[PDB]
RNA sequence: GUGAAAUCGCUGGAGUGGAACCGGAGACAGUUGAUUACGCCGACGGCGUUGGCUGCUCGUUCUAGCCCGACAGUGUUGCGUCUUGCUGGCGGUAGUGGGUUCGUGGCGGCUAGCGUACGUCGGUGUGAAAGUCGACGACGUUUCCGACCCGUCUUGAAACACGGAUUGCGGAGUGCUUGUCUACUGCGAGUCAAAGGGUGUUAAAACCUUGCGGCGAA
RNA sequence: ACCAUCUAGUAGCUGGUUCCUUCCGAAGUUUCCCUCAGGAUAGCUGGAUCUCAGGCAGUUAUAUUCGGUAAAGCUAAUGAUU
RNA sequence: CAACGUGAAUGCGAGGUCCAAGUGGGCCAUUUUUGGUAAGCAGAACUGGCGCUGUGGGAUGAACCAAACGUGGAGUUAAGGU
RNA sequence: AAUCAACUAGCCCUGAAAAUGGAUGGCGCUUAAGCGAGAGACCUAUACUCCGCCGUUGCGACAAGGUCGUAACGAGUAGGAAGGUCGUGGCGGUUGCGUUGAAGGCUGAGCGU
């Protein structure tokens, strides 16, 4: 009674069921990652520009 | 038969009647429609040569549905005072008598419809 | 053979609102008519909320209102909202208020006549301005629930901040082991 | 050439050509349909066409005819306008549907034949 | 795959060039003579032989002229001789044969029959080389010679005549000799 | 099953070119790269540290931070029905300028230049479209000297 | 009391060649309806729509042949660089002139289904009844086509896989506690109030009643 | 042993699971499990809808890239071999 | 802040959240392919199917060729045939 | 007056033996009703075009939990939803019928997919 059996037969027609889903478009506008010393200057520039 | 009223003919997309498929063969399987629901059913797998099933499709023309065959609409009557629903559209409207309705009111109720001008499918029945 | 997908072919919408109040019916009736007829997006919105479950109409505040009316250009302006307007003790002055509701709390309702203020319903505001005019159209706040707070993703994946379903709250409900690096891991 | 890639991809399905004046002229006034918000509504009268192609300065089933042959500046636009033709079997039957049209089949470019199949098509 | 559909193939005369490139601004002018049923099976097999023959395919290539030769004169009989090459289950094979007609196309025509007829051969596996008009003391071929004779008398041994537009059962006597 | 090593099956991925191996040039570190760029990720076998996935190898990403000596790149990857961005830090050996993003940006900069020059110098807009190439239009082939040659298919001859 | 189904006997009708039952379509038997205009049916015309088959006639594309001239050849009559024939390209085309190709062409002929720009008319129906006409014709009979036994596990069931001789009646996602989401209702920074007390005699109901309690407000 | 009760003992296993129409409509695949006749997990599916009114695509074009399979080579490295 | 204004083809409305079912034995075919002497054998890759599916054709058949289905009518066909 | 030799490839023949009586599907077919190349016409789907009706979906009109118009659409196991003036038994109300015959039972004229 073997029962491994591994298959990738219907797995392409199942994703594209639904569509595949590209990636969103703000993904470029976080700062996450980024390197501290320069969020810390960055920071610092945002906090002090004068609005007017 | 034209609709009463109308001109629109009365068709009937089929005339038998849908019986529960092996209610032939077997007593127990009383003639109502059942929707078959086993697997390897051939009525519902709809082989050739197999009983049709009910279908949206074989509904009746809208104008013409529920229209008796002489072009009227029953209306169930229990009593005198039931015929007066009937008394305005009395061109498309028939009444019927309820069988409940001894033979003792069903003389004043054919009367008043006679009187009223309100064809009966029934007048002439329950005489003692 | 034609070779298209049914799979959204319906769209699941609400003619008329699951509600079986007869009034609400009748708001509901009259501004399908507005709608129809005037062609105002405005009447639509209004059709769409009356018609909308109240899980969609969160309870508004009267600082909000009275924060929209305080805006240059709008003190005059008539504030339309399908949502509850509650009472907000945090508010100390309460400015002028014109405002049509289907449910104002007494508490709100006696604030803004004793400011000065103007309560009128639906039906009025037809009457009013049957095309929307002058008018401010505020709701509360829809993801403010403790339910939406379960809601994202699941408590026990990573960069998470999901609400858990927990019986209580203490050190013993769910605070050991996937919640601090001394036990396993922390996510 | 982003068209003909397109052709050859489906090759065996379709059977295209070139078409003709007779062939425009017969497919426009005998099976015309127009897409009016989303509605498949005949093309009986010039009015139908003015009022979608009225901006591009096409009023008449003449001038949907000119764009289309010509390949004017708005063929994008008229031809898009225009719900795809449902056509009926031709009257004397296919070959092969199986073969390419030089195999002695029908799939494929059939070049100027295809005014000939859509005689009959049509 | 290629078949030589329709009664009596049509004959074209099919010229072609490579499409001129800057280091090629002028290119070698190709001409043909093919037998097909239309002039898009011509062009096909234009192509098909011009791309054997020199280093070039209908993509980088473009055709001049297509057109459709009748023959000059169907008043008269010819005997034509036809060099083909052709593949049979086994290997490759050149052959020269003979036909008598009034129309080269009905020569070519009769060729792709015959070699169907005897040899199973079908129109994909069949490349004509060259088809001429033979004299009539240069054809090599008995079944041509012995029509060449001013005094060839024949008759109708044994004619059977189907009957067209009646009944199937007759009382009459059916009669197959006819002096 | 396969064994779930880092580099398995990388034998000629990772590889260096043949007689292509051994100091690296130094214009690889003189580029400049900026947050937003796009790159193209091929690894370089001579550099075992900050190397990229086997997965993103022959992929383009797009730059999103600049350390000293490397950079973090979003690309993307297929996961079943998703297509994730994901964020790798490369080393600079392993990365090369994508090449398609500046050929755009030369035609935008071509477009603006020659929309401005026209409306300058009272010209119509011109036309700032790629079409496709069209069908050939008509034209004539002479023959002279270039007499068309007569073409039949060749005998089969045996070649031992 | 009522008195079902399975099963069984009788009388009358009808079928009956190694199953019987069944779906579709007719016919028969049978059942049922029927107030000049109008109902229920038919025929012939017209019109609308979708057609099917079949002819002429103009032109368009690519092309001749007949006809004329020189040359080359010969499946050649009559009597030898002869003649008559015949063929081949080549050069002409005046006249004559067919093939091939189709046209945003022109003009016809026969005829079909569906519907009614609508006409011309016949059957029948106006007390019964009989007849006639119309519609059905359903578990009756007979024909033509189709037609393997259901439920179930299964990749796969008509299966030489299991359950099922027949009929009646009974027969299987429920109650409660606790969560969560959703829909609706009341009030809303509040809301619900517990046990309890007061009252209530169509008194286990309804009505009134909370420094405090639950949830919420950190 | 037998009788009553705990006891309607538990079963990842076998069998059954009762009205009609309408609309949508799969999976036998991933990971973990004393796991392999079973579960949880993601995927596939239905419903409720809500926010809006151009940015997307199981398709092409242009531009730029990745690969070491077919073919090719061993009179080029390695390994055979007349 | 000031100016500039939609910069390939074709098609088309797009996006978000919540609740939950069944499934987690598969099998067949063109091409590629491992074990095996082979197998209607065992194991994989892409795609399409049967499972869940009737219909015309292959005399018959889960998978083959054609083509997918409300209920009827007229016309014309696909594969296949006379 | 043509002949000889070696090859080649179409059809046919030999190579070619299994057990109930049996299979181009059968009968049969021999200038075929076989093999190969072809031509006209013709037959036939739940496919395509058009015509009617039913319903779903989208859109829309109308002072209506409704009617109507319009275009496209309609396979379905496991499964999920919706409608049900489909059916059954109670309760609070409402509408009526009944010894001049209720429930129950047998069975013709109709209605509804």
């Amino acid at each position: 009674a073997k029962s491994k059996n591994h298959t990738n037969h219907n797995q392409n027609k199942k994703a594209h069921r639904n569509g595949i889903t590209k990636p969103k478009k703000h993904i470029f506008l976080s700062m996450k990652g980024v390197d501290a010393k320069f969020i810390k200057n960055l920071r610092f520039s945002r906090k002090n520009n004068k609005r007017q | 038969v034209h609709v009463s009223g109308t001109k629109v003919k009365v068709v009937k997309k089929k005339l038998t009647k849908f019986k529960r498929h092996e209610s032939d063969r077997y007593r127990r399987v009383a003639p109502s429609w059942r929707k078959p629901k086993g697997i390897d059913n051939r009525v519902r797998r709809r082989f050739r040569g197999m009983r049709a099933m009910p279908t949206i499709g074989h509904g009746s023309d809208r104008r013409t549905r529920f229209v008796l065959p002489n072009g009227y609409k029953k209306v169930l009557v229990q009593n005198v005072k039931d015929l007066d629903m009937l008394l305005m559209q009395s061109y498309k409207y028939i009444g019927e008598i309820g069988h409940g309705v001894s033979a003792k009111s069903r003389k004043g109720i054919v009367e008043r419809a006679a009187q009223l001008n309100i064809k009966l499918t029934n007048g002439n029945a329950r005489l003692r | 053979g034609i070779d298209i997908n049914h799979k959204h072919d319906r769209v699941a919408r609400r003619t008329a609102p699951k509600s079986e109040n007869p009034y609400l019916r009748l708001l509901s009736k009259l501004y399908a008519f507005l709608a129809r007829r005037t062609g105002e997006k405005f009447n639509a919105i209004v059709l769409k909320r009356l018609r909308m479950s109240r899980r969609n109409r969160q309870p508004l505040s009267l600082a909000k209102l009275a924060r929209a009316v305080q805006k240059a250009g709008n003190e005059n302006k008539t504030v339309v909202t399908l949502s509850t307007v509650t009472d907000d003790a945090r508010l100390y002055t309460v400015p002028k208020i014109s405002v049509a509701a289907l449910h104002v709390t007494e508490g709100a309702r006696a604030r803004i006549l004793a400011a000065g203020g103007e309560i009128i319903t639906l039906d009025q505001l037809a009457l009013k301005s049957p095309k929307g005019e002058n008018t401010v159209f505020l709701q509360g706040p829809r993801s403010a629930r403790e339910a939406e707070k379960h809601f994202g993703p699941a408590p026990g994946v990573p960069h998470s901040h999901t609400k858990p379903y927990v019986r209580s709250k203490g050190r013993k409900f769910e605070r050991a082991r996937g919640r601090r690096a001394s036990r396993a891991y922390k996510n | 050439k982003a068209t003909l890639p397109l052709l050859r991809i489906i090759e065996p399905y379709v059977a295209w050509g070139y078409p003709n004046n007779k062939t425009i002229h017969d497919l426009l006034y005998k099976r015309g349909y127009a897409k009016v918000d989303g509605n498949r509504v005949p093309i009986t009268d010039n009015t139908i066409v003015e009022q979608s192609l009225g901006k591009f300065n096409i009023i008449c089933l003449e001038d949907l005819a000119h764009e289309i042959a010509t390949v004017g500046p708005h063929f994008k636009e008229a031809t898009n306008f225009l719900w795809p033709f449902k056509l009926n079997n031709p009257t004397g039957g296919w070959t092969k549907k199986t073969n390419h049209f030089v195999e002695g089949g029908d799939f494929g470019n059939r070049e100027d034949q295809i005014n000939n199949l859509l005689r009959k098509m049509v | 795959p290629t078949k030589a559909l329709g009664e009596t193939l049509n004959e074209y005369v099919v010229v072609g060039r490579k499409i001129p490139t800057e280091k090629e601004p002028v290119t070698p002018i190709w001409k043909m003579q093919i037998f097909a049923t239309n002039h898009v099976i011509a062009k096909s097999r234009f192509w098909y032989f011009v791309s054997m023959l020199r280093r070039v395919k209908k993509a980088n290539g473009e055709i001049l002229s297509i057109k459709q030769v009748f023959e000059k004169n169907p008043g008269t009989v010819k005997n034509y001789g036809v060099w083909l090459k052709y593949d049979s289950r086994t290997g490759h094979h050149n052959m020269y044969r003979e036909y008598r007609d009034t129309t080269v196309a009905g020569a070519v025509t009769q060729c792709y029959r015959d070699m169907g007829a005897r040899h199973r051969a079908q129109a994909d596996r069949i490349h004509i080389l060259k088809v001429q008009t033979v004299k009539a003391e240069d054809t090599k071929r008995a079944g041509i010679k012995m029509f060449h004779d001013a005094k060839i008398r024949f008759p109708l041994p044994h004619r059977v005549t189907k009957r067209k537009n009646l009944s199937v059962f007759t009382t009459a006597r059916q009669n197959t000799h006819f002096a | 099953t396969n064994s779930k090593g880092l580099r398995r099956g990388t034998r000629y991925m990772f590889a260096r070119d043949f007689r292509k191996h051994g100091v690296e040039h130094l214009s690889t570190y003189y580029t400049q790269y900026k947050r937003g760029d796009l790159v193209d990720i091929k690894t370089n076998g001579a550099f075992q540290k900050g190397m990229p996935f086997k997965a993103y190898h022959g992929r383009t990403g797009r730059i999103f931070n600049v350390t000293r000596g490397a950079v973090g790149i979003i690309v993307n990857k297929r996961v079943r029905g998703n297509i994730l961005p994901k964020r790798i830090n490369i080393r600079i050996e392993h990365i090369k300028p994508s090449k398609c993003r500046t050929d755009f940006l030369n035609r935008v900069k071509s477009n603006d230049e020659k929309r401005k020059a026209a409306k300058s110098a009272g010209q119509p807009v011109p036309a700032l479209k790629r079409l496709p190439v069209a069908p050939r239009g008509a034209h004539t082939v002479t023959t002279q000297n270039n007499e068309p040659e007569l073409l039949a298919p060749l005998r089969f001859e045996i070649v031992a």
